[PDB]
């Protein structure tokens, strides 16, 4: 509830006979982007995306550039290797995705570390919660799991996920404490849109909230509506805040039967919204 | 191998008030593979000077992107988002609807 | 900061 996270996301996309793969890396503290690398950008450097990281010195940018450029060269090999494992041709575009990070509690103590890899939009291999073993998703990926077990990659990575990652997360949170400790609860409201003379869409809104996790439910007379609810995916406002809505189509005159329940870390009490007609 | 169709949302950063500057958002998510074309449109015509977020992805591995640009709403002007992806027969246009 | 490289898959 006062817990935080540091995550890096990598995507490598092979370009058949058109040069090197498109590589894009992003790091995040909670839901705030703070670094970026894009193999097609001008700088060819890891670049800052949050003011509180701008402060880091030229050796920090030098080391993050070298490590992220390397990560992409190891993703470029892996695309060729995984093409071999899944017996695919050299003609098609393929994708590797990687995500890794750690979480701390409100007092800065390690909670969790993770690393998850994917090939063409499906699970390939992931590190287990214990941080000392792997789970492969199929028999191709079990080959990777044997290399990494041989080289004891889990134990080097554990030292980062439960050590280095936690110390740098704790620093970024201290260095960025203006930006990062702010929780914004949702500004909620309800709108009403007749479909016809006899029905209308009720839409329950949640606006300007941070961080992105939220729940929106529709109850009719205290019973859930999970089947007739239209839910949209949570979305960025573009100012660092998030938005979502949910809708139910209801018979005209029955609006006051329906409730929209809103849950967010910021909110003291879960909000209950009702469309109340004239008095 | 697996192909997933974009979910397209078109909306303003702040609630729309005629004459006051704002940002126009096109959020595309749930898609695979990552190659995608997104254009914001005013009255049927492409807007240049349109920015986007850095490619990231969700827990299910599907991609998401935010395209945005500064604008001022007016009753007369009509805004849309135009998306092309391998999963779509033709480019999908979604219209900016003021309640959003 | 980014994590140290893993060896090839």
């Amino acid at each position: 509830s006062g817990s935080h996270s540091m995550r890096y996301f990598f995507t490598s996309v092979s370009r058949p006979g058109r040069g090197e793969p498109r590589f894009i890396a992003v790091g995040y503290v909670d839901d705030t982007q703070f670094v970026r690398f894009d193999s097609d950008a001008a700088s060819q450097r890891m670049e800052p995306r949050a003011p509180w990281i701008e402060q880091e010195g030229p050796e920090y940018w030098d080391q993050e550039t070298r490590n992220v450029k390397a990560q992409s060269q190891t993703d470029r090999v892996d695309l060729g290797t995984l093409r071999g494992y899944y017996n695919q041709s050299e003609a098609g575009s393929h994708t590797i995705q990687i995500m890794y990070g750690c979480d701390v509690g409100s007092d800065g103590r390690f909670l969790r570390g993770y690393r998850q890899d994917a090939y063409d939009g499906k699970d390939y291999i992931a590190l287990n919660e214990d941080l000392r073993s792997w789970t492969a998703a199929d028999m191709a990926a079990q080959i990777t799991k044997r290399k990494w077990e041989a080289a004891h990659e889990a134990e080097q990575l554990r030292a980062y996920l439960d050590g280095t990652c936690v110390e740098w997360l704790r620093r970024y949170l201290e260095n960025g404490k203006e930006t990062l400790q702010r929780t914004d609860p949702p500004k909620t409201h309800m709108t009403h849109h007749p479909i016809s003379d006899h029905e209308a869409t009720l839409r329950c809104w949640a606006l300007g909230f941070y961080p992105a996790e939220i729940t929106l439910t529709w109850q009719r007379d205290g019973e859930d509506q999970t089947q007739d609810t239209e839910l949209v995916e949570t979305r960025p406002a573009g100012d660092g805040t998030f938005q979502k809505w949910a809708a139910v189509v209801v018979p005209s005159g029955e609006e006051q039967r329906y409730t929209c329940h809103v849950q967010h870390e910021g909110l003291p009490k879960p909000l209950t919204l009702r469309w109340e007609l004239s008095s | 191998a697996i192909q997933r169709t974009p979910k397209i949302q078109v909306y303003s950063r702040h609630p729309a008030e005629n004459g006051k500057s704002n940002f126009l958002n096109c959020y595309v998510s749930g898609f695979h593979p990552s190659d995608i074309e997104v254009d914001l449109l005013k009255n049927g015509e492409r807007i240049e000077k349109v920015e986007h977020s850095d490619l990231s992805f969700s827990k299910d591995w599907s991609f998401y992107l935010l395209y945005y640009t500064e604008f001022t709403p007016t009753e007369k002007d009509e805004y849309a988002c135009r998306v092309n992806h391998v999963t779509l027969s033709q480019p999908k246009i979604v219209k900016w609807d003021r309640d959003m | 900061t980014t994590a140290p490289f893993l060896s090839g898959k």
